[PDB]
RNA sequence: CAGUAACGGCGAGUGAACAGGGAAGAGCCCAGCGCCGAAUCCCCGCCCCGCGGCGGGGCGCGGGAAAUGUGGCGUACGGAAGACCCACUCCCCGGCGCCGGGGGGCCCAAGUCCUUCUGAUCGAGGCCCAGCCCGUGGACGGUGUGAGGCCGGUAGCGGCCCCCGGCGCGCCGGGCCCGGGUCUUCCCGGAGUCGGGUUGCUUGGGAAUGCAGCCCAAAGCGGGUGGUAAACUCCAUCUAAGGCUAAAUACCGGCACGAGACCGAUAGUCAACAAGUACCGUAAGGGAAAGUUGAAAAGAACUUUGAAGAGAGAGUUCAAGAGGGCGUGAAACCGUUAAGAGGUAAACGGGUGGGGUCCGCGCAGUCCGCCCGGAGGAUUCAACCCGGCGGCGGGUCCGGCCGUGCCGGCGGGGCGGAUCUCCCGCUCCCGUCGGCGGGGGACCGCCCCCCGGCCGGCGACCGGCCGCCGCCGGGCGCAUUUCCACCGCG
RNA sequence: CGCGUCCCCCGCGAGCGCACGGGGUCGGCGGCGAUGUCGGCUACCCACCCGACCCGUCUUGAAACACGGACCAAGGAGUCUAACACGUGCGCGAGUCGGGGGCUACGAAAGCCGCCGUGGCGCAAUGAAGGUGAAGGCCGGCGCCGCCGGCCGAGGUGGGAUCCCGAGGCCUUCCAGUCCGCCGAGGGCGCACCACCGGCCCGUCUCGCCCGCCGCGCCGGGGAGGUGGAGCACGAGCGCACGUG
RNA sequence: GAGUGGCGCGGACGCUACGCCGCGACGAGUAGGAGGGCCGCUGCGGUGAGCCUUGAAGCCUAGGGCGCGGGCCCGGGUGGAG
RNA sequence: GAAAGCGGGGCCUCACGAUCCUUCUGACCUUUUGGGUUUUAAGCAGGAGGUGUCAGAAAAGUUACCACAGGGAUAACUGGCU
């Protein structure tokens, strides 16, 4: 006997029942911010306080 | 030197085995010679069944097994003489012979009688010249059909009664069957002295 | 299951191979002793070969 | 598999995973189960205890067929027979009971751990439990014995 | 069975058997007790067939063995004789005529086809729209690399000649003249051996499993065994102290074969060679090293220096940068040529500088889109006909096939079931209720198939007619269109 | 920095541009170019500055006046078999496994048997042994019966991944509102597993009272309370293969 | 969120999912333990319509490079069958 | 002891000992192997016989004729600290 009978995942991850019941992509990548010192750096300082 | 929990072993190999391990690389090649050599002798008894003779039914011994049944070595001289059967003609017509076999019971006897009339209806049995036939022999119709026979002549299986499902009696359903093994326990063991003190009494 | 049983299955048809069970000791060298400056294994026993 | 083993990355490696203060050395504590009483002796009072001394009385000939006793419970018992039978015997309206031969399945004794489902049953058995006997007189039944 | 019952400073350790399933399967014979006129056996001498396993026949007041017991009958499964029933003609060893297992020898498919590489081809490309030819042969070896087709072979329930076996019809020689069922009547057996005591070994065998020495030594409704010593008692089971016997099992020797996920000349046998050799030991014994020129010796004529070993030129070969212990030719170590360097022994890590060696096949220097700016060319876009192919959905057409789907049929079977029950077997009471085992027939389950209807699908599994879109080919179009290549320091 | 409206005192304007704004760009340049020069770090030789004792091994401690090592090539040392344990992968699953046997070039392979599972291990333990051998309350009749019966019946507590119900709520200018999807107050079913309390089976002890009959006895069964067991409390095993010990 | 009421035929890369990507902290080590090796050796089953007398293995090298490393790949020479 | 209570050795901290084998004690006990009767033997439970090297081998010397495996974990020299 199959271990799974439809092995079309293709279909299946996009056939309305799953495609239904899912949450929004987060597919907007965040790199890292270089830290600028707001001492010295006016605007970050004003970004800040 | 023992490490933790784990058991305790004791392995036969204190004397000069490697000299003495037995491989079977022959086993193929046995085989194959055994079916060679069988063949051969199937051919050579041409007619005759393959397997040889005809076994008897016979109980096996020991309470373990004595609910089942085996093919004996051979037919008891007092089933042969109530069957009909001369001890020194039998062997000659392919019926195997044992000369120690007591029989105890009569159903182990009369079993062991009807195999031989079933076994001696079967028979077909070819002229001893083949262009002058005895009383004794087949039909020249038999003696063309007649055939090698495969296997163990007349197969001895093991089958069991059939029992309807009764009603059952209010006696049956009364009986104390544990109570009966109990006490039928103490009546085989205290007899003895029983007998004694009612013999001093 | 097919790479494990072709794998076990395939070891089936395989004629054994060994060296010569004599091979080897068929010599009546002894060890010479600690003494005498050589490396202390069993010596093939003295002549003139 | 010789590729998969630890011998091939202690290649390089000086004492070969045996150590460097203690070796390996040949038998370093006796040879098998010795030294059971003396310098082995927390090993065994303690993975192995009661194993030292005699217990119980010599039978010199011993045969195991004499002996032969295997049991079958209430809760596996009408498994001996088909579910034809038991289906069969509650669709009956006669209050006929199957029969079951235990000896023919190939055990003699009947033990008691099993619930029974309700419907009357024969038991031909060569040994009977008091519990096995008293929940096949509880469900209403009867205990043949087998000689 | 089983690392079990059991043995064991009961420590380390040791350690069977019965039952069960198979491989194989095969049974018998004396002495004794007795009856048959010793009815038995060995050997010499003559004759005939005729025997490289010394045998059959005739012949002898020829010789011996043997009553201190040869042969026939007969053995624990009982045997023998006498009476009454019953029914047989064929067992055995040796000549022949013919057809139907092994050892030997001789053989049997198809390319050296056309160009081409090489020292040499077995390499490379090609060989009808008849996929070069044979293929029951495409294992392997040889042959100047690497070959189904050049050669030996391989394949074949292929051919031929020999030779030795095996069996059946029957001709023919010899002997043997032999059965069973039931009563009556006789008979029945292995001794310094069982057994016991002790001692030593042995065993898993424990108040003693087996074997042996010595002492004591039997019995016949007895004797042996019944895994705890002993007495009394029932019960079971065999018949010791005489003998033969295939098959299944074992095999590092020997004769012959076939193979390997093995080793590849410091390996594999000690031994790939003039290896149990040379050599060593008074002897018992010990015991090595050692494979390869080249396709073919074509193994270097001749000139020349020298006393010669040796060179220098020629010459053979693809090659002597393969020259007789000569395939390849490593490292250590040495000679010489070139470069550089040098009083803290050398060598080493990090950082640069200086000089070499070769490399970039360096040395006027990146291509890529679209557009613009000029100039050339080409038969050239968009549209619209005719055809063929593909995609999707035709939300829900028409017809098919499938279903780890389901509901029906008075649809036609396979297995199965510890679901139930009409014919026949044997026998019991006397054709004969009932008993007995084996076959049949109803019922339940799963399954296969025919007809019927939904539910799913055809995206692990489809068509044809529609419809739309897309592609390709040919017309048609023929220039402010379309499309190519070139310059502008765009 | 609109009034049209919600208090005690006195919901979408439109653009354009500069940038101390989630990490560097130029819409800047200048040279030199075919046997005499450009690049080439690594790699050959040399020089200079700094650093720098010779490896292996046993040792508390090695550069050691500790031992082994002159130099080079080839050989050269945790292997195979049986046993056990645990982890891990696979197949079937209260089973599982033909391993011995048989059947019908590669192949001594692979295939098959089931009335070939004998058998092995597993599904039952405990006792030296003979042996024994794994859940119950209630409701009537006989504030009680050894029982006749009748209904239902594999415990309880606490914690427990997930699951279940849903007080209410998630918008576009509103008000009702219907359907799906979603969050969540609080409240429930509770997996495996752990701790605890019950209980059942075998051995053995203490105390006591009833039941049975083809065999009335040194017969057999039963009850309550502790207590010893490699136990039961709706199975996890077997076979194969790999790894470490 | 959803319903009923009041011209031009266009759009980079991606996703060996055993892959690709983002952010933060960390990194001594003998005996010893584990993992990953597109490190290497020799033979067997598959596979590369692999390579090779227009020159295989092997060997030498102030040549060109890759890899953290084990190692490896090209150039030149020698060699002659894998 | 009137009783509350107190007592399962010594006011407390020490005075002692496994497997195997033996010996006794206990029950109307189990087993003694085809069944019974009876001696005998083996079991089950609890004490004792003892291992003072006291977690428990059964044990005298010599070697200048000496031998092997090791040790600078350990003496006889120097050297070092004192």
């Amino acid at each position: 006997m199959h271990k799974m009978l439809n092995t079309d995942l293709s279909r299946i991850l996009k056939s309305p029942e799953i495609q239904r019941a899912l949450r929004a992509p987060r597919k907007k990548i965040h790199r890292r911010v270089l830290k600028k010192n707001p001492l010295k750096n006016l605007r970050i300082m004003l970004k800040l306080n | 030197a023992p490490s933790r929990n784990g058991m305790i072993l004791k392995p036969h190999f204190h004397k000069d085995w490697q000299r003495r391990v037995a491989t079977w690389f022959n086993q193929p090649a046995r085989k194959i010679r055994r079916r060679k050599a069988r063949q051969a002798r199937a051919r050579r008894i041409a007619p005759r069944p393959a397997a040889g003779p005809i076994r008897p039914i016979v109980r096996c011994p020991t309470v373990r097994y004595h609910t089942k049944v085996r093919a004996g070595r051979g037919f008891s001289l007092e089933e042969l003489r109530v069957a009909g059967i001369h001890k020194k003609v039998a062997r000659t017509i392919g019926i195997s012979v044992d000369p120690r076999r007591r029989n105890k019971s009569t159903e182990s006897l009369q079993a062991n009688v009807q195999r031989l009339k079933e076994y001696r209806s079967k028979l077909v049995l070819f002229p001893r010249k083949p262009s002058a036939p005895k009383k004794g022999d087949s039909s020249a119709e038999e003696l063309k059909l007649a055939t090698q026979l495969t296997g163990p002549v007349m197969p001895i299986r093991n089958v069991f009664k059939k029992e309807k499902a009764r009603v059952i009696t209010e006696e049956e359903k009364n009986f104390k069957a544990f109570a009966s093994l109990r006490m039928a326990r103490a009546n085989a063991r205290l007899f003895g002295i029983r007998a004694k003190r009612a013999k001093e009494a | 299951i097919v790479n494990f049983v072709h794998t076990n299955l395939r070891k089936n048809n395989r004629q054994p191979y060994a060296v010569s069970e004599l091979a080897g000791h068929q010599t009546s060298a002894e060890s010479w002793g600690t003494g005498r400056a050589v490396a202390r294994i069993p010596r093939v026993r003295g002549g003139g070969t | 598999p010789s590729r998969l083993r630890k011998t091939r990355k202690l290649r390089g490696h000086v004492s070969h995973g045996h150590g460097r203060i203690g070796k390996h050395r040949k038998h370093p504590g006796g040879r098998g189960n010795a030294g059971g009483m003396h310098h082995h002796r927390i090993n065994f009072d303690k993975y192995h205890p009661g194993y030292f001394g005699k217990v119980g009385m010599r039978h010199y000939h011993l045969k195991r067929n004499q002996s032969f006793c295997p049991t079958v419970n209430l809760d596996k018992l009408w498994t001996l027979v088909s579910e034809q039978t038991r289906v069969n015997a509650a669709k009956n309206k006669t209050g006929a009971a199957p029969i079951i031969d235990v000896v023919r399945s190939g055990y003699y004794k009947v033990l008691g751990k099993g619930k029974l489902p309700k419907q009357p049953v024969i038991v031909k058995a060569k040994f009977f439990s008091r519990r096995a006997e008293e929940k096949i007189k509880g469900v209403g039944g009867a205990c043949v014995l087998v000689a």
